[PDB]
């Protein structure tokens, strides 16, 4: 959030942090599997949390 | 049918305060839904009333190409033209707490 | 006059399912088999028999008129023909019939 | 809609005759259309539509010519200048669509930028220059005297009377008794040293925002509009915007 | 199959042109042969001048 | 199997988007005049008594 | 004959009117005439019209403007500002300059109407205007001067040699007209959405009615324009 | 400067002007002169275009595009994004179905506006059926289920 | 140097915990209550430097976000209401100044 | 009675005036009234005065405006643009329109003064205006329609549905007043050095003498301002 906001702040653009927070939340909805276990999930699988 | 000769709804568009409009429901989208449904009902009622008024001045002229100037029909149509539109009447009804609404799913 | 009020309201749906299509389903939904690589005859500029534009498979081109022009107008809905086998219906069925 | 009114009036009984009458451009068409327009806003759109303010509902009026007349204060929302730009007009049909246009899309409702919350319908260019010129102070010097400097007025009424009679200059420094906040936040009458132009600007500022005693630039105007919207509601802010534009 | 003005065209007709292929008839063919002979004679007259 | 939950699917299919005025719980709202409802229920109560 | 194709207005419509404010309507006007009529009427009405005001106030126990009057909450400046709002109407004809000596005691609030018993040649239109707030056992004595003037005259231009010693010069709003405004909207006649519609607003202190102000301004303009007649040019 | 002094014109063209509607001289002097002005070929006569109903496409069943074709304006992806952001489900629905390609719906809506009745219930757009037929022509079994 | 004030960054959000003034001990910020301008003024006049607010990054709604999780609708300067397509607004707000 | 102290001006004094240019003086005037009187008169003079102009032209051998007359150097568009500048004045009372047939041959130039032979109810004020350049053996048989109106009427509003073939509706400019200038000078009455003098300079095209243009403008203003009387307010 801070790094993306810095680019806009360097040129006098005011955007609330809520928008970047929503996008970043949409950027972190998945997890990477590393142990298959007894579930139907498989290895190296990006699955929704 | 409400008194259409003494309505306080604006004839044209106005800047309505949203806080007053959505105070009763807590959601302006819900208020718009309710007002639009009431506007449909009001439009149906107004159409029925206008058809009843126009059936009186039903001058039985079989000719179709010629344009007929019936003054009474024009006067009635003019009266109903300058009235606030059905959505405006529904908005005025909603702001005056004269709309009854309920949710069938929530009440079941 | 006004358009004919088709009372066949669209069937409401909530889902779309996708999958591999079997040959049996393709044959079952089809109205015929395209047998010729022709589209329109070069001498008459009319859809060819058993071609890609065939009126036997994909529907009539004219509204409420068959190919041979023997059955005409709304009185003859659903009668295909004795001669050209082209159903007398709305030409809009050329957007829904497959081969 | 014109066809519906034509059939209702008894002028015609079929759609084709109504279309022919409309295409003939008769006075009855304009008489019908004046009332048909009312309560039926149109969505104006300028491409590219970067944010939701690129589509805005406006209540239309019949004008001469072939060009759409657009409010200047909406230009900043549309990124629209008048060097050859074109706009598209879409007509909502259903009552719910018209209600959405009137209560969610109306330009008088789109005062704040959804990106940051600060006002977007702020005066610009000629409007800001005129407000700045009216609210800037001028000090009297022996070479160029300023009429009516140092005069005390009982209200904005007397300032208006003196200005209308050409007895005090627009940029003269005067003292006026008006309502302003105290240290506790209550509105009390006090004598403020201000300018005539500031008094005239404050005759349209809502009394709940106090008294504004600053030279009006774009930043100050944006802050003032935000404050007025904070204390008052949207309609009052819209009327204030229109008045200060004028 | 007529050409109709769109509801934006307002103007004045300033010129009209019709270009046609001469109909090939038998009598027209004999007339064309006589005319081409006369034109050939006139053009040899011009040649000689 | 797509259940048509987002905005894009309902835009493509032509259904009301699940946002703004198109939320699914606004399709079950019955509206009417308050005076008419009051009169109807008063008549019902009078008939019941 | 001269005005045959002209789209003349019908007459003046008095939409709303009180003794203080009044709004009038002129329609339909040909293009460019709303501005002419509105500007002419506003200029005539915003000229230095005749009226009466207070020109000098002399309060006993006070010698300069920035002084404290015993028992009165407001200073001399606030008293002068309040006195500037007293509106007068002529009652006895041919009355120009009047000096009024006023002594008020036993009241919690000195108002304009309390001067009425001491004022002879004029009548106070707003007797409920709070001139000052005084204490319980406070007696106020003041001499005011009511004169006749034109428009707004500041203190410097309003000093008179006949004023009593110790008086303070006061700005005077002689004019009866408080404010004049006009707007020109578009009026539709047949297929023309470009006709004009003049809306006039007059706010007056109450001495003259807004309709009377409009009629008098129109009369002045008519008298001025009648001199451009054929018989009145040499 | 020499030429303006020879022509009786104030230097830099700085002249005091008078308002035509009031007559008062403007507070400040303004730059006045003669400028060479051109008229470009972008005329409002060629740009204005209005359509209620007109020709549609035979493939997509959507309004054509162009003044010569009497077409309609394009409500693209960004306009739909703006409509969604506002929350206008109804306006977006009318733009998607009944104004573009609901073949029965648009005729019924025209009739309902002329007759004053309630608006028709929109149906499936025809472009969706074109998409479904293309998908079936690609050998995919697309099924709409309730 | 302060570029963005804490008051400009906590305005419109939702206070996660009951925040008391460390000096005079009053409930300045209430849990679940939107930070209005009065709360901003109170905090700026109090010795508070870090405020824990509810953010979309840390809302546990099954589908989307909800009103307290998000905060204030910047288009209306009121609490965000149910049904708002805040994602499209966020994307448009970020992308508009990209040019 | 409050308006009686106004200084009423004497009359309008004609200093110099030919049939085209005129100079007038209005004196004495109250401070600020010269501006309103002058601006109102200027607006009315420039906007709403009647004059005669050509509304339609028909040239033998010419089907539409975008054509050429054989032997004439100018096209028909240029001929129409020159005919727009032909100014007319009344010569006989009670004439509202006139169709003039003109046949000219044997002259190297066709000018406006050539039409006076065929015109009975009007006078051409600018006979030296060159309508077109022709050869010595080129004959023009044309027909013009001179009408009456105010302001500028485009060709679309001069198109007659009963006009003969070849008739071209021509843009009509009717305004007889070309320039209005007014100045405000200081005028001294007795001991007062603050009165006003309004100096008017009017340039017309010759159809109306400047004095009668001033009288007509005053009459229009007076007719507009009489509607503000008490009897015409509802
Ligand atoms: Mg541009
Ligand atoms: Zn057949």
């Amino acid at each position: 959030v801070n790094e993306v906001q810095e680019v806009y702040r360097l040129q006098g653009v005011k955007i609330n942090d809520k928008h970047f927070e929503v996008v970043v939340r949409q950027m972190m909805r998945k997890v990477q599997i590393q142990d298959s276990g007894d579930t139907t999930f498989l290895e190296n699988q990006l699955v929704h949390k | 049918m409400q008194d259409l000769k003494n309505t306080k709804a604006p004839v044209s568009t106005a800047t309505l305060n949203r806080n007053e409009f959505d105070s009763k429901t807590g959601n302006i989208y819900e208020a718009i839904s309710i007002a639009s449904k009431r506007a449909v009902q009001i439009n149906s009622d107004i159409k029925k009333e206008l058809l009843e008024k126009l059936e009186e001045f039903a001058t039985y002229s079989d000719s179709l190409e010629e344009v007929f100037e019936n003054k009474e029909q024009i006067e009635v149509s003019k009266f109903y033209e300058k009235l606030p539109k059905p959505h405006a009447l529904a908005v005025q009804e909603w702001l005056e707490d004269k709309i009854y609404y309920r949710n069938t799913e929530k009440d079941a | 006059m006004a358009r004919i009020k088709d009372n066949n309201a669209p069937k409401r749906f909530n889902k779309i399912s996708i999958g591999l299509a079997s040959p049996e389903s393709i044959l079952a939904e089809s109205r015929g088999e395209v047998l010729k690589p022709e589209t329109i005859n070069y001498r008459t500029h009319k859809p060819e028999r058993d071609g890609l534009f065939c009126e036997r498979i994909f529907g009539p081109v004219k509204d409420y008129e068959c190919a041979c022009g023997k059955y005409k107008r709304i009185r003859y809905r659903g009668i295909v023909c004795d001669r050209c086998g082209v159903e007398v219906t709305e030409k809009k069925v050329r957007r829904d019939r497959v081969g | 809609f014109i066809i519906r009114k034509l059939i209702e009036r008894g002028i015609v009984k079929t759609v084709k005759s109504a279309k022919k009458i409309i295409d003939k451009k008769e006075p009855v068409v304009w008489d019908i259309l004046e009332n048909v327009l009312k309560g039926h806003p149109v969505l104006l759109n300028r491409a590219p539509t970067l944010h939701r303010l690129g589509i805005q509902a406006f209540q239309p009026k019949l004008i001469e010519g072939k060009a759409i007349r657009l409010h200047p204060l909406a230009c900043t929302a549309f990124n629209a200048d008048f060097d050859g730009d074109q706009m598209a007009v879409h007509l909502p049909l259903g009552p719910e669509a018209i209600l959405e246009a009137q209560l969610l899309m109306l330009a008088s409702q789109n005062i704040l930028n959804p990106a940051n919350g600060s006002p977007i319908t702020v005066p610009s260019q000629d409007m800001v220059l005129g407000l700045y010129y009216m609210t800037k102070e001028k000090r009297s010097t022996p070479e160029e005297p300023v009429i009516g400097e140092g005069l005390t007025f009982y209200s904005s009424e007397e300032v208006e009377i003196a200005f209308n009679e050409r007895k005090v200059a627009l940029n003269a420094i005067i003292k006026v008794r008006t309502k302003d906040f105290n240290e506790a936040g209550e509105l009390v009458n006090k004598i403020i040293e201000t300018t005539v132009g500031r008094v005239l600007f404050n005759t349209v500022v809502p009394e709940q925002a106090g008294y504004i005693n600053t030279v009006l630039n774009k930043k100050s105007l944006r802050n003032i509009i935000g404050d007025i919207l904070a204390v008052t509601d949207v309609p009052t802010t819209a009327d204030f915007l229109d008045k200060i534009k004028t | 199959a007529s050409l109709k003005a769109s509801p934006s065209l307002r103007g004045v007709v300033i010129d009209k042109k019709l270009f046609s292929r001469s109909i090939k008839d038998k009598r027209k063919r004999s007339e064309d042969k006589e005319a081409i002979s006369r034109l050939e004679m006139d053009y040899e007259v011009k040649f000689q001048q | 199997v797509d259940t048509l939950e987002g905005l894009k699917e309902n835009v493509i299919v032509g259904h009301k988007i699940p946002a703004g005025t198109g939320m699914r719980d606004y399709d079950s709202i019955i509206v009417g005049s308050k005076e008419e409802y009051d009169e109807i229920m008063a008549r019902k109560e009078e008939f019941k008594f | 004959m001269a005005l045959l194709n002209f789209q003349k207005p019908d007459k003046v419509i008095m939409i709303d009117s009180t003794d203080f404010e009044g709004k009038f309507e002129f329609r339909p006007l040909e293009p460019g005439y709303g501005l002419t009529v509105g500007n002419a009427l506003r200029r005539v009405l915003l000229s230095s019209l005749e009226g009466f005001a207070i020109t000098s106030v002399r309060i006993d126990g006070v010698e300069h403007e920035f002084s404290v009057v015993p028992g009165v909450v407001e200073d001399v400046t606030e008293i002068i500002l309040n006195l500037k709002q007293v509106r007068f109407k002529r009652q006895i004809d041919d009355v120009e300059s009047e000096t009024v000596s006023i002594s008020v005691s036993g009241k919690e609030q000195l108002t304009a109407g309390d001067f009425q018993k001491f004022i002879s040649g004029y009548q106070v239109l707003n007797p409920d205007l709070v001139i000052c707030n005084m204490g319980p056992k406070v007696s106020i004595n003041m001499e005011i001067v009511i004169e006749k003037g034109r428009g707004y005259v500041p203190a410097e231009e309003n000093k008179k040699s006949n004023a009593p010693l110790g008086s303070i010069a006061v700005d005077s709003v002689y004019t009866p007209v408080k404010n004049v405004k006009y707007s020109i909207e578009n009026y539709r006649v047949e297929q023309k959405t470009d006709y004009e519609k003049l809306v006039f607003e007059i706010i007056t202190d109450g001495s003259i009615h807004p309709k009377d102000a409009l009629t008098e301004a129109a009369k002045v303009l008519i008298h001025h324009f009648m001199l451009f007649s054929d018989e009145r040019i040499t | 400067n020499e030429l303006t002094d020879k022509a009786g014109v104030p230097r830099f063209g700085h002249t005091y002007l008078y308002d035509g509607g009031t007559g008062q001289r403007f507070d400040q002097a303004a730059t006045v002169g003669v400028i060479y002005m051109l008229k470009l070929g972008h005329m409002v006569d060629d740009k204005m275009h209005a359509r209620s109903i007109g020709p549609y496409s035979l493939i997509t069943q959507q309004p054509l595009g162009g003044k010569a074709q009497f077409g309609g304006q394009r409500f693209g992806e960004m306009e739909v994004w703006a409509l969604e952001a506002y929350g206008a489900s109804a306006t977006l629905r009318e733009i998607l179905t009944v104004k573009s390609d609901d073949v029965i719906g648009r005729a019924k809506t025209y009739e309902s506006i002329v007759k004053g009745e309630t608006m028709p219930e929109p149906g499936l757009p025809e472009s969706f059926n074109v998409l479904m037929h293309e998908l079936k022509g690609l050998g995919l079994d697309i099924r709409l289920e309730e | 140097e302060v570029v963005e004030t804490l008051g400009e960054r906590i305005l419109g959000r939702v206070s996660l915990h009951d925040v008391y003034n460390p000096l005079t001990e009053e409930l300045i910020l209430k849990a679940g209550q939107e930070i209005s301008e009065a709360d901003v003024k109170k905090v700026e006049a109090a010795p508070i430097e870090k405020v824990e607010v509810r953010s979309p990054l840390t809302c546990e709604a099954a589908q989307g976000i909800c009103a307290k999780c998000y905060g204030r609708n910047l288009a209306t300067n009121k609490m965000v209401q149910r049904g708002e397509a805040v994602g499209v607004v966020a994307a448009q707000s970020i992308g508009e100044p990209g040019t």
